[PDB]
């Protein structure tokens, strides 16, 4: 399973955090990838935190806008957004990677609502 | 007064041994059970190989299991680091000598608490994972190859299980995998191109290298190329005299035209060089023949000959 | 002109057994082991 | 940093004819993946390594290619095969996606 | 005519210490010992 | 290489006591090896194949 | 070859207890060795006679 909660309101200038609960598999043998899907546009990649480690490889331009973290004990990953704006209203998915053909389970997707 | 111009290339013997890259996996277990309670420590260690399922983890994600299982007369012994449980540990780079081998190792046990004394002294168990990258070399007949640290394997590097190459090792130790993905430490998260790797179990460690055909080694090496040689016939020999290097090569046979037998490597090399040189010269010369001719000197040298004729403008 | 067939490096590199590699690594391993066995502060 | 170009944009195809969409890369790539995303749902994996089939994908879907030229082809198109298709690379660390292709029935 | 005094084999065979013989036999003995020490099935 | 002639080892090694006086086993083997040796012009020493 | 200066060993090693706590003997020696070392043109390392 890979479930993500949504229905959140974003206040510009206030940081927001997203959670992606992972269960049913060994959390220290894959990676979590976060992707931003702007409505009406193509998908975009953000970064990939490595559990059992801290190899948070970020995009070429999202350094000032993203922050990844993990709770090995709570088997959960988090996405911290710094100084959100009103132009980033989109849906965020958390995906599982791996060098094995078995599976790469895509998350559900959390909708982000930022307004006045 | 029988003279003809042309282009000449000289090839010599190859004495540099064939070289390729290998990688080794091993598991080290140390026992400090002799604590001498009776105050000195007398510890003995041991090393073991790695199985297939674990090698797939190390090569791609750099993770290993800190638990070894053995067997002897139906008795199996299982040890864990710091007497823990079956768990996954990471591998980290380890410093070493400059311009040598590169090692990746896992952290040792957290602590070694003292135990009992006298007959049953304090017993400690530790397990480590090791990865080493080095090079290997082998000679012309391909009977064995030697790694950097000084370990010899009695098997031709080109053996693949169905060839005629020498293989004097144990039968149930060599197996070759196809479409194998191996990635470096710095690029964890990118899929490389699949290849064909060969594995071998030596009891104390494991070895792997990329399989290749025998056409990757060739017994001839280029020495010199000359652009304005002159061929002179003396009745029972041919003299190839060039005034750039101030040398003269004399062949035993007149007809020559001995096509290469096993030195088929240089066909691509000579084809490019002769074609390239002729283009810069074809302004005032035309090829007097279509096929390259090969001779063998009194000494061990091989010559490639392509006669040229001037153009009557 | 001055020419030669096999240079000094070519004859040096024509040996399968690398003495420098064998002994340097062996001494490095023993020195590291002697550190953990003794007081490594 | 490799940018993927998807020349086909609008299909507007009817059942009966084969449809092919090609993905072009600015540089050489080792493999390529194909994702199908219906509206209001998460994308799903169809083809991996440019020649294999995912789990649950029927025999119809297939593709091939080499170097910087790849494409996917189907045989018997139905109404439910009208969605968006993306090509994603993996070798370069920035996981750059593609423009996407819209398929319509008419 | 082409002549030479000492061939390559003559210079190679003029060494008392045979590195190939020493290391090949040493590794063979250690490998055999590691078999009996462990499960030799 | 070298040619070796050896005798068979012990039939079995039964376990004994434990603790201080652990199980004690004794084995003896006979070995014969044939090789070659080389020596130089002044004849001060010679070296066998295995490196002795 | 090399020249060595060494001190005398212990006078005797009398037997002690047995079983778990077997006889324990301690000896210490002092050693001095003189040899030569060699190094190459770039001067990255040097090797002594005994192979260190
Ligand atoms: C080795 O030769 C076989 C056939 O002779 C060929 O199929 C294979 O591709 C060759 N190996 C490589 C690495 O090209």
């Amino acid at each position: 399973q890979l479930q993500q909660p949504g229905a959140e309101l974003v206040r510009p200038g206030a940081s927001v955090k997203l959670s992606c609960k992972a269960s049913g598999f060994t959390f220290t043998s894959y990676w979590i990838n976060w992707v931003k899907q702007r409505p009406g546009q193509g998908l975009e990649w953000i970064g990939n935190i490595f559990p059992s480690d801290s190899y948070t490889n970020y995009n070429q331009k999202f350094k000032d806008k993203a922050t990844l973290t993990v709770d090995k004990s709570s088997s959960t990953a988090y996405m911290l957004l710094s100084s959100p704006t009103s132009e980033d209203s989109a849906v965020y998915y958390c995906t599982r990677g791996g060098y094995r053909y078995d599976s790469d389970y895509w998350g559900q997707g959390t909708t982000l609502t930022v307004s006045s | 007064e029988n003279h003809t111009e042309g282009l000449l290339m000289v090839f010599k013997d190859n004495i540099i041994p064939y070289s390729f890259k290998v990688r080794s996996y091993t598991k080290i277990v140390t026992n400090i059970l002799i604590y001498n309670g009776h105050s000195v420590t007398n510890r003995h260690e041991e090393k073991f190989s790695v199985e297939s399922y674990e090698t797939d983890q190390m090569d791609t994600i750099y993770q290993c299991y800190n638990a070894v299982k053995m067997t002897k007369d139906g008795l199996t012994r299982v040890y864990v680091d710091r007497d823990g449980v079956n768990i996954t540990v990471n591998l980290k780079p380890t410093g070493g000598l400059a311009n040598g081998v590169r090692r990746y190792a896992s952290q040792t046990e957290l602590y070694d608490a003292p135990g009992r004394v006298e007959a049953t002294y304090r017993t400690r168990t530790t397990v480590n994972c090791l990865i080493t990258d080095m090079m290997a070399k082998s000679n012309s007949p391909f009977d064995f190859f030697v790694t950097t640290t000084g370990q010899t394997v009695e098997m031709s590097p080109f053996y693949d299980g169905k060839n005629t190459e020498t293989f004097h090792e144990r039968a149930d130790s060599f197996h070759v995998r196809t479409n194998y993905k191996i990635v470096d430490y710095d690029n964890r998260g990118t899929n490389p191109q699949g290849e064909r790797r060969a594995f071998l179990d030596k009891g104390t460690y494991t070895l792997s290298w990329k399989l290749e055909n025998r056409t990757a080694y060739c017994p001839l090496q280029h020495w010199q190329t000359f652009d304005s040689t002159i061929a002179t016939e003396t009745g029972k020999s041919i003299h190839f005299v060039t005034d750039e290097g101030t040398s003269s090569f004399v062949t035993n046979t007149t007809v020559g035209i001995e096509l290469p037998d096993a030195f088929k490597c240089i066909e691509e090399q000579v084809n490019k060089t002769m074609h390239e040189k002729y283009e810069a010269v074809q302004d005032r010369y035309t090829k007097g023949q279509e096929a390259i001719t090969y001779f063998i000197t009194s000494g061990g040298l091989l010559l490639a000959w392509l006669p040229l004729t001037p153009r009557s403008l | 002109a001055s020419l030669e067939l096999y240079s000094r490096d070519e004859q040096r590199a024509s040996n399968v057994f690398d003495l420098e590699g064998i002994f340097r690594e062996y001494n490095f391993q023993a020195q590291n082991i002697a550190g953990l066995r003794k007081d490594l502060d | 940093q490799i940018v993927l170009t998807q020349s086909p944009a609008i299909m507007s195809a009817s059942p009966g004819e084969k449809v092919t969409m090609t993905c072009s890369a600015s540089s050489s790539v080792t493999y390529m993946y194909w994702y199908q995303q219906k509206p209001g749902s998460s994308p799903r994996l169809l083809i991996y390594d440019t020649s294999n089939l995912a789990s649950g994908v029927p025999v119809r879907f297939s593709g091939s290619g080499s170097g910087t030229s790849y494409s996917l082809t189907i045989s018997r198109m139905e109404a439910e095969d009208a969605a968006t298709y993306y090509c994603q690379q993996w070798s370069s660390y920035p996981y750059t996606f593609g423009g996407g292709t819209k398929l319509e029935i008419k």
